[PDB]
């Protein structure tokens, strides 16, 4: 029954552990698209 | 140049990729629910 | 006592689980903002 | 048109979260450190 | 060898823990940027 | 005022804090791999 619980929470550890991954990747996309975006008003702020 | 439709595809995959973030922590939920 | 290490193990994950759903959520909403921020900027960028 | 005092209001309770995931954490520290 | 994947599963969640404060307090500084960049152009539009 | 060069270090530092948060992943993975 212990064996069981214990292979259930490494299995449930590994799906949570995905979940992070998943987030860490998408804010690293947002952070990018962040900067991008600050370049994009300076660069655009010149002429006006 | 930054692409308008770029940024907004890029924008909306992320939210797509949250929700499948959210998707893996209810499966661990519902596994260790069984515990 | 192993079967208390794993109940504590469990409780341990449903916490962790809970800070991640939050932190997602709250990256959901940021992407959002950020989104409407580009759309103010351009909408805003027209006069100008 | 984007509300100003609604976008400092969500990005506050954006932080505001934050710091409940980093709560949420500091149990499941305190939980392990204890076995 | 329960005891020892207990074990392992105890320092598995605690390097997860610590990939979570990370990405939180990473998506807390990102938050404050934005909120900061909103300031910016606000500020930045009056004279434009 | 907004110093640009501090506004990009900043950004740059949260996404050298992500591949950290990637890094500490990759061992929980190799640990629970390992069972």
């Amino acid at each position: 029954h212990l064996e069981g619980e214990v292979n259930k929470i490494k299995s449930a550890l590994l799906s949570t552990n995905k979940a992070v991954v998943s987030l860490s990747n998408g804010v690293s996309v947002l952070t990018s698209k962040v900067l991008d975006l600050k370049n994009y008003i300076d660069k655009q702020l010149l002429p006006i | 140049a930054l692409d308008p439709i770029d940024f907004s595809i890029v924008l909306n995959k992320i939210k797509s990729q949250l929700e499948e973030s959210k998707e893996w922590i209810r499966r661990s939920n519902k596994i260790l629910d069984s515990i």
